[PDB]
């Protein structure tokens, strides 16, 4: 199958700023046909794609003219002339013209800001789940940036992988950070058999984790 | 207009199978190519094959030769794409797209498909409260199906809110959400958390106190 290669795999953008996209495929993907079936799409969140640019170069119907597309053999750009907020989300760039079809693996425009750590809040179950005969810990890493962050949780200072379910939000509109919440989930015996739980974040921000923890 | 009409969510028992369908209009029906194309939550594009309703030809992704069946039903204008099987890797959206030869594709809305066993199941609704700002939240676990309605004060409180996505996990969901407020308005002021479930009718509220 033909690789499309997308790069980079996100591009944080200021308002009004020029952006470019890449994609290359492993194969020639000219059609026997002569034309060239490649094509850009803009996804956001809850929503189709998009369709952008078909057939390399070609703006589509009611695309702002900002939007253009270049490229020829297995080398493609998606340009932006002045990035506005809809323009934000993950673009994908798609070859039509050998099957399978085949997208590559998206790039996301976020909006750029300071970088700022997590603030990391930690929470042990309550009285009435606990009634229920369930725990479940809580770590809430909110408010960051860039969005690459990384969590684990110790207990008794060991670390604990079986159980953890992570949830991460899209960019917030109002200050553009990122937040996660992570929750570790026992049955309620196991939980009364230990002291100490932990959650650590680990964030470029730093070079040691914010640790947050509670002891029974 | 080129519209495509897509099926409704479909929850879908693990193991069985589902049909989904794609209604066309605004062109000849049997000269446009019909794709598939599957999403899986937060996951890229995925091409599941091509099929031409005019002539019965089709192709399907060697990916997905076990897993997807195309069919049509000319005398309504509308292609199906039957999920064989189904587990949790099936869970996903699935977008059908349109297009005649050498011209630019028209995408459908895309149908939600969710493989779990559960039947509708309210949420059981946790106060999570802390062992210059303070942050708080509530803890939504095991209901089914989605959506959730989560509010703090009734919407009085929506600036520093922050509702995480829901994940499926042993048949059923549970997501959480964190408020952040000044110190000097909790715990000396209310703070309650409402969970509305429009599948099972049910709307609760849940007061954090301190511990
Ligand atoms: C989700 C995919 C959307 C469509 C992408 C792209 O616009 C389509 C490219 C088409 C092109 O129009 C003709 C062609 O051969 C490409 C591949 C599609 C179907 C195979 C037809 C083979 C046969 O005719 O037998």
């Amino acid at each position: 199958d033909v690789l499309m290669t997308q790069t980079p795999l996100s591009l944080p953008v200021s308002l009004g700023d020029q952006a470019s996209i890449s994609c290359r495929s492993s194969q020639s993907i000219v059609h026997s046909n002569g034309n060239t079936y490649l094509e850009w799409y803009l996804q956001k969140p809850g929503q189709s794609p998009k369709l952008l640019i078909y057939k390399v170069s070609n703006r589509f119907s009611g695309v702002p003219d900002r939007f253009s597309g270049s490229g020829s053999g297995t080398d493609f750009t998606l340009k932006i002339n002045r990035v506005e907020a809809e323009d934000l989300g993950i673009y994908y760039c798609l070859q039509g013209s050998h099957v399978p079809l085949t997208f590559g693996a998206g790039t996301t425009l976020e909006l750029k800001r300071a970088d700022a750590a997590p603030t990391v809040s930690i929470f042990p179950p309550s009285s009435e789940q606990l009634t229920s005969g369930g725990a479940s810990v809580v770590c809430f890493l909110n408010n960051f940036y860039p969005k690459d962050i990384n969590v684990k949780w110790k207990i008794d200072g060991s670390e604990r992988q079986n159980g953890v379910l992570n949830s991460w939000t899209d960019q917030d509109s109002k200050d553009s950070t990122y937040s996660m919440s992570s929750t570790l989930t026992l049955t309620k015996d196991e939980y009364e058999r230990h002291n100490s739980y932990t959650c650590e974040a680990t964030h470029k921000t730093s070079t040691s984790p914010i640790v947050k923890s509670f002891n029974r | 207009k080129v519209q495509l009409q897509q099926s409704g969510a479909e929850l879908v028992k693990p193991g069985a199978s589902v049909k989904l369908s794609c209604k066309a209009s605004g062109y000849t029906f049997t000269e446009y190519f019909i794709h598939w194309v599957k999403q899986r939550s937060g996951q890229g594009l995925e091409w599941i094959g091509w099929f031409y309703p005019g002539s019965g030809s089709l192709n399907y992704n060697g990916k997905f030769k076990d897993k997807a069946t195309f069919t049509a039903d000319k005398s309504s204008s509308t292609v199906y794409l039957e999920l064989s099987r189904l587990t949790s890797e099936d869970s996903a959206v699935y977008f059908c797209a349109s297009h005649a030869y050498d011209k630019e594709p028209y995408w459908g809305q895309g149908t939600l498909v969710t493989v779990s066993a559960a039947k509708t199941t309210p949420p059981s609704v946790y106060p999570l409260a802390p062992g210059s700002m303070v942050t708080l939240g509530c803890l939504v676990k095991g209901y089914f199906p989605e959506p959730v309605t989560v509010t703090w004060n009734s919407g009085s409180l929506s600036s520093g809110v922050h509702t995480f996505p829901a994940v499926l996990q042993s048949d059923l969901y549970t997501l959480s959400s964190s408020v952040t407020v000044p110190s000097s308005t909790w715990p000396s002021e209310t703070v309650t958390c409402n969970v509305a479930h429009p599948a099972s009718s049910t709307k609760v509220d849940k007061k954090i106190v301190p511990r």
